[PDB]
């Protein structure tokens, strides 16, 4: 619930998600699911532009089981709202 | 909410757990990534073998080896472009 | 949507091929809800072509099915 | 109950945990839980000899954990 | 009873290394964590390490590469361990 | 039934092979719900290199999210 | 639920796992959660050099129980 809930406040913004494959995708997010979807518009290639496979596709959609990376600013983040949720969190999942 | 509702008969483009990518169109979804698509081709084969290219019509694809689907910016139907065959393959998700 | 098409396919061929590269030609008979298939007359190849064995009746789970190749009617 | 029963009499006790990619960790199980996870203090790793060593709590997901026995 | 998540939990905005699979590291001060082991570090440096092998004498050469991040979130799919630098 | 064979192996000697070349043999101490049992002096043997990886005597807890075959009376 | 193991109650049957190792064997008892427990049990493992010729890597175990979280496909012999 705490990740749904960072996937759901971050949309919006600019990100570049990697996937398991070793390839990223930077574009805005535009929706999240409870299983961590990831939905990136206007979506392009990265600083390498190794992999033609679709080269004219603006929304992506990416599940969750398949990005590892999702590199994110720091400035549109909380660091200690987020260290609160996650100690919520840890106590809520165990009890 | 990340729903497929918008990729649905439109030409998309998804992605495999091995690393091989097909451009179709899928017909139906549901709450999991299993779909089913038709017209379904390949794009690492199109440069060499254009009749080679399209295996079959009217597949699901399992929601394990799904990773990722990005739609395309089909301005009508029978139109399909950027193909080549000069990159580099795509890995896998397991590592 | 998927799991209606996969109920409404009864007794029509296919073609599901496994994630560790097996292949087994058949008519899928029976289906479930977690994608569990049951076909009969089932031909088992393997990914290089290479048969391994024919059963009347075959039994194939949902989590280790990769693809189902159907055709367009 | 028994594994319950089991994970309650194993904390304090050195033991080693094997995961399912092959790397050994071992070390004093400090803290445990009912999904697998461990939390052990300095523990050795293992796969083809001496790989890391660790100097505080290590943390070990349940997930990848493939079995875990007591040293002895 | 002291639980694991609740012990990651107490080292949180410290910094800390997480080893993944693929022979992939990963340094930076954990600020969230959840119970499926996923990550949201901030200031993170990533580590890469491969073995090269000679065409002749078919020796093995360990190289490493590195890349920078100020804020990465990661599944805890991928993540092997935890600990301390 | 498999449940009722898997108790009644408590307390005697059976191995538990992986989904991999590995197999532990030991004395069966307990099971749950979940397939993960206890295992009193459990032996671990692989197969496709053909031998013993560690010796323990203890109370080892071994998941069932990778466990295979499961088969009472240990090897032949 | 779909495939019913009555028919196959008493009947040789070979099991293949998802970790490429298979079974074979007279089942004698079913489970509801696929978990199969069978007398006379012959398991022989995925080898790339062993394709046709599998009868050189097998191995007896007797009254052995495969559990149905890692059974991957059934089929009668």
């Amino acid at each position: 619930m705490l990740f749904y809930s960072f996937f759901k406040s971050l949309v919006g913004k600019d990100v570049v998600v990697e996937l398991k494959n070793d390839l990223s995708i930077c574009g805005t997010l535009h929706s999240v699911d409870q299983y961590l979807n990831i939905k990136l518009t206007d979506i392009s290639v990265t600083d390498p532009e190794k992999y033609p496979h679709m080269l004219s596709v603006k929304n992506c959609f990416i599940r969750g089981s398949v990005v590892r990376y999702v590199q994110l600013p720091a400035d549109e983040v909380d660091t200690q709202l987020l260290q609160d949720a996650a100690r919520k969190e840890a106590l809520q999942q165990k009890q | 909410t990340s729903a497929l509702e918008n990729y649905i008969n439109r030409t998309v483009a998804v992605i495999t757990s091995d690393g091989r990518m097909i451009v179709g169109t899928l017909k139906g979804f549901d709450q999991t990534i299993n779909l089913i698509l038709d017209e379904s081709h390949e794009r690492v084969f199109s440069s060499s073998q254009g009749v080679e290219q399209v295996v079959l019509g009217l597949y699901i694809v399992r929601g394990d080896n799904v990773a990722v689907i990005g739609e395309i910016d089909e301005e009508t139907d029978s139109a399909l472009d950027l193909g080549n065959i000069r990159a580099e393959p795509l890995n896998s998700v397991a590592h | 949507l998927p799991l209606s098409l996969l109920k409404t396919a009864q007794n029509h061929p296919m073609l599901v091929e496994l994630k560790n590269g097996e292949t087994y030609n058949g008519h899928l008979v029976s289906c479930d809800n977690w994608m569990n298939i049951n076909l009969r007359e089932v031909i088992c190849t393997s990914r290089d072509g290479d048969k391994f064995w024919r059963m009347p009746e075959c039994y194939i789970r949902g989590s280790t099915i990769k693809y189902l190749r159907i055709p367009d009617e | 109950q028994t594994p319950s029963d089991f994970l309650k009499q194993i904390i304090g006790r050195p033991v080693v945990v094997k995961l399912n990619s092959g790397v050994d960790y071992r070390g004093v199980l400090a803290c445990l839980d009912g999904y697998m996870n461990i939390a052990l203090e300095q523990t050795e790793e293992y796969v083809n000899g001496q790989l890391k060593n660790k100097y505080g709590d290590a943390f070990i997901r349940g997930n990848n954990v493939l079995y875990i026995s007591t040293q002895k | 009873v002291e639980e694991p998540l609740d012990l990651i939990r107490l080292s949180l905005d410290e910094r800390i290394y997480v080893k993944m699979r693929n022979d992939r590291e990963l340094r930076g001060r954990l600020h969230a964590y959840d119970q499926h082991l996923n990550m949201i570090l901030g200031d993170v440096e990533e580590t890469v390490t491969t073995i090269e092998i000679d065409e002749e004498t078919y020796e093995e050469i360990y190289k490493s590469t590195k890349r920078n991040i100020p804020m990465l979130f990661v599944r805890g799919d991928g993540v092997v361990l935890v600990a301390p630098p | 039934l498999p449940l009722e064979l898997v108790d009644k192996c408590i307390g005697s000697r059976i191995h538990i092979v992986m989904k991999s070349d590995k197999e532990i043999v030991g004395t069966l101490l307990g099971f749950d719900d979940f397939v993960n049992m206890v295992l009193e002096d459990v032996t671990e043997f692989e197969i496709t290199p053909e031998g013993r990886r560690i010796t323990k005597l203890d109370q080892i807890l071994l998941n069932g999210n990778n466990i295979t075959m499961l088969v009472p009376g240990g090897e032949g | 639920s779909i495939l019913d193991l009555s028919k196959y109650i008493d009947k040789t049957i070979r099991v293949k796992f998802q970790g490429g190792r298979e079974a074979s064997g007279i089942l004698k008892g079913f489970d509801p959660l696929l978990n199969l427990v069978l007398d006379g049990t012959i398991e022989y493992m995925r080898d790339p050099d062993d394709q046709y010729k599998l009868t050189e890597d097998t191995r007896q175990l007797g009254l052995v129980v495969c559990r149905g979280t890692s059974v991957v496909l059934i089929c009668p012999q």
